[PDB]
RNA sequence: GCAGCUUGCUACCUCGAUGUCGGUUCUUUCCAUCCUGGCCGUGCAGCAGCGGCCAAGGGUGAGGUUGUUCGCCUAUUAAA
RNA sequence: CCUGGGGCGGGACGCCCUUGAAAAGAUAUCAAGGGCGCGCAAUGGUUGACUCAAGCGGGUCGGAAACUCGCUGAAGAGUGC
RNA sequence: UCCGCUGGUUCCUUCCGAAACAUGUCGCAGCAUGACCUGACUUGAGAUCGUCGGUGGAGUAGAGCACUGAUUGGCGAUUCCGGGGUCCCUCGCUCGCUUGUCAAACUCCAAACCCCCCGUCAUCCUAGAAAGUCGGAGUCCGGACUGCUGGGGUAAGCUUGUAGUCCGUAAGGGAGACAACCCAGCCCGUGGUUAAGGUCCCCAAGUGUCGACUAAGUGUUAAUACUAAAGGGCGUCCCAAGCCCCAGACAGCUGGAAGGUUAAGCACUUCAAAGAGUGCAGCUCACCAGUCGAGGUUUGGGGCCCCGAAAAUUGACGGGGCUCAAGUCGACCACCGAUACCACGGAGUACCGCAAGGUAAUCUCGUAGGAAGGCGUUG
RNA sequence: AUCAUUCGCGAGGAUGUAGUACGAAUGUCACUGCCAGUGUCGUAUCUUACGUUUUGAAGAACGGGCCAGGGAGUGUAUCUU
């Protein structure tokens, strides 16, 4: 499961890159998408890669993500009782397994928004001018994309 | 100045390969199309009646008709539809 | 406390080989002191030095 | 006319000469200096450009005749093969008012030589490589380019 | 290669005007130094040259033609 | 009228082809190579029969210049410009 | 009078928001038509800005000589068409084998982008896809940055194109100032954290950490119209390879350059140790012996610096100043720092809902201009 | 923050203390008589006026010395929505 967020601004940027953003649903920086590993997302992924970073999250990072930063529709936090009214586990870290199980989707989640509105990385990333293998924060973080995740908790 | 005849810049366009020049196949040129078949548009410089332009060179047809020899094809050129009438030497099916 | 690096690095248009004995507090810091000295000689990032072996000597 | 000015290769090659009119020829007399039978020359060292530039006809000429002069005056007149590789190819035009109608005249040829292209090839003797060398360097001082010699055959013999 | 001190190229500023050449007056500036000061080389005997380096403190004038700039010519002058 | 100000020069002022033009399309300059303002009752149509250019070989002053026979010959010819 | 030419054209808010391009024009300072913008209406289910796979178009970069043309030698024959001192024989073209170069009007080859169509995912879409009809225009002086070695040109902050994004019409934050360079697209107030960039002082936060380099005040200048080259350096720091090398080299200190030749040196039988000879006929090196007693020399590829390096009012790393740095290189840590991002409260807008109200990551910038709603004077 | 453990060559990081104490704002109880505002001055940050021609205006481009009043899409006919 990539872990898609946008560390780049939507200026000076060409039509066709702000479009395959915009069907990923990132239309501003430091917001967060969860899409599966098809290879049209691998594409679409592959396409942007100079204005968002992407991984493969783990469960643990994804459950702290939609424990904290998960919205439903009208703007209203996701906590724990919606989650067990609308699902069929114990808790987000239960549901947040399913997913990385595959056998789960948020999409499971009645009226859940599709993105996930970060905070800003706390104590900085590494830069948006060089990739990852650069030493720079955009591009492909791997597995290291939930300590990026961790520090926009 | 520049010309504006229908030949054009068609220097490799309407041109033939070393190996393909000469007298063409001629099963390509009895191959019945459907109604709504997709044909590629590739157009064979030997056979010098009707052609369609150079432009549409390359472009996907859907057969709408026939008009004797030749079949109609919705042509797309940028942003219009167009009716291209091409004889079925000019012709070639889209296999799936 | 002290090591042997072997490897080989762009100098200029071309590669070339190396054993710089160099020493520090261990392997990983001696490996670390190899590329700071070879982008310091040679102003060459550390995608332009590769190191084949840290030896413990 | 200095060689600064039809020297950045900034242009496409202009070298179909039916499509152009009246280029004057280039001054380059040979392309073969010394030996041209002897095949068993052991050492081998070529003179490169590390540049993208257009060298003309009279700045080739001017090398061959220093490396050729310095060559014959060093190991004799058969004591070496030099070999100018590059032909000037490219037609330099000038634009002879102001800038209407700015489609120059033919001036010139010239020729396009891409970084690392060997210019001069030298074949010589073990004992004759040092003065083929320096003859070799003070033929790309006479050139448009930063050059820099390296050897063909005989590595090992020579270190 | 440098300078932008000649002629070009360009058309960025100015056409509800930035008074357009040359001279004169007065002040200043650069050194790529003509003289004055200090050196180095010489195919420097001395005298006098020739070439180069440092150096901008001072000097660098008066006259005939030409509107001239430039340039020529005259006699001085350390140099003009 | 266009015009690296205008004028002199030129017509890039109508039509046609190659490049420019960056392998769909489009793409400017007083960009580069240029051409056209016609010719033909056959130099046209169709059917049949053949294959051309240029070499090598044989044939008598018919010379290394003619015409003729064999071989090579996918085109190196011809198709008005 | 007329003018396509100049100047001026008077209130507020809200919604949306361009074009400086094509064809024709006595057309080039103008206009029409189309693209682009705006408002309304009809229509009724698909649309493709994006990805992945496939059926097709490639003839550009690159590459190459297989065609068209150029182009360099060598080797062996055109017994022939040709040039020269019994056509005795010289002999350049021409044809093959092996080399050396090319093309914008060359291609046996041949990408990456790209374009048509099909399938899939993705997004938009009955709160109205694509299509159609009508009302209103503005617009046809554009310019810049990053690419195309774009074309031309000696070059140009030159001129003329193309793809994307900008300024025009673009705030705020930062580069000293900066139309278009980086972050960023922006309703109001508060709190927080970050972006770009910076942390010696001017100035909030580092006289920060590790490993080296620079000795020149070099430098303290991302992009750039704002930044000097060729050439050279036994300046200094590195990597690698030949050669001599504790059976004793390199550089210094002791006996000789004695046989020879005056072949007028400077126009050997055989010895470890003496030439047809390095130097101001003795005056001097190359060379063997001894000697301190250990590295020496040559070449190639690199980093920084230096010479090359001269301009005009006194002056510009932004200034002060800075030398194991306050410079350069390879990495690293922590902090500072936006109106961005997050959160809270508020305003406006869009659509839906009978209404309460609901949704908005997928609404909030704005020139020419379209549309809507209001304020004001006089009657 | 402090303290403990551990890692790191080091600057520092991770873990726990702790999502604790704090923290915009929303309420409530004391306490106090000034506060909002107005004029001027100073300190800190930001801004080179307005309209126009302009690709680009603070321009060494054009307009205005200042103030008051006057000063620019109106009618007929016709066509279209
Ligand atoms: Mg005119
Ligand atoms: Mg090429
Ligand atoms: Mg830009
Ligand atoms: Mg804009
Ligand atoms: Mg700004
Ligand atoms: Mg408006
Ligand atoms: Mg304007
Ligand atoms: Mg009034």
């Amino acid at each position: 499961m990539y872990a898609v967020v946008r560390l780049r601004g939507q200026v000076n940027v060409r039509y066709t890159i702000e479009d395959t953003m915009k069907m990923l649903r990132l239309h501003k920086v430091n917001h967060c998408v969860f899409v599966p590993e098809n290879p049209h997302y691998k594409g679409m992924v592959q396409k942007v890669k100079d204005y968002v970073a992407y991984g493969k999250i783990d469960a643990k990072t994804l459950a702290e993500v939609l424990e904290n930063r998960g919205r439903l529709e009208g703007d209203t936090r996701l906590t724990e009782e919606y989650i067990r009214e609308n699902t069929d586990y114990d808790s987000i870290q239960a549901f947040a397994e399913a997913v990385i199980e595959g056998k789960s989707s948020l999409k499971d989640i009645p009226k859940l928004k599709p993105v996930f509105r970060l905070h800003p990385p706390r104590k900085g990333h590494a830069g948006i001018k060089r990739t990852v293998q650069q030493g720079g924060v955009l591009g492909n973080h791997d597995e290291n994309i939930n300590v990026l995740l961790h520090k926009m908790r | 100045t520049n010309s504006h005849g229908e030949k054009r810049c068609t220097r490799y366009k309407l041109q033939k390969t070393v190996r393909e020049r000469g007298i063409s196949p001629v099963s390509r040129a009895i191959q019945e199309f459907e109604e709504g078949q997709m044909v590629h548009i590739d157009i064979d410089p030997s056979v010098q009646k009707g052609m369609p332009n150079p432009k549409f060179q390359g472009s996907t047809g859907k057969v709408i008709g026939q008009r004797g020899r030749s079949y109609v094809l919705e042509v797309r050129s940028g942003n219009a539809m167009k009716e291209v009438f091409s004889l079925p030497q000019h012709l070639k099916p889209q296999k799936y | 406390k002290s090591f042997i690096v072997k490897g080989k690095f762009k100098a200029g248009s071309t590669w070339e080989k190396f054993t710089k004995k160099i020493e520090s507090q261990n392997e990983k810091n001696a490996t670390d002191k190899t590329y700071s000295i070879f982008g310091s000689k040679h102003g060459v990032k550390r995608s332009q030095v590769q190191i084949e072996s840290v030896a413990e000597e | 006319k200095p060689g600064s000015m039809y020297r950045n290769v900034r242009q496409r090659s202009f070298t179909r000469r039916k499509y152009m009119g009246g280029v004057p020829g280039s001054q380059v007399i040979h392309y073969d200096m010394g030996d041209k039978a002897n095949t068993s020359f052991p050492v081998k060292i070529s003179l490169i450009v590390e540049e993208k530039c257009q060298i003309r006809h009279t700045a080739l000429e001017a090398a061959r005749i220093t490396a050729n002069r310095h060559l014959v005056a060093d190991t004799g007149k058969m004591g070496f093969y030099m070999k100018l590789r590059v032909y000037p190819h490219e037609v330099i035009r000038e634009n002879k008012s102001g800038m209407r109608r700015a489609f120059g005249k033919n001036v010139g040829t010239a020729a396009r030589v891409k970084p690392m292209q060997k210019i001069f090839t030298v074949a010589v003797e073990k004992q004759n490589f040092k003065a083929a060398k320096e003859a070799l360097w003070h033929a790309g001082q006479k050139l448009p380019t930063p050059c820099r010699i390296v050897v063909d055959e005989g590595a090992e013999l020579v270190q």
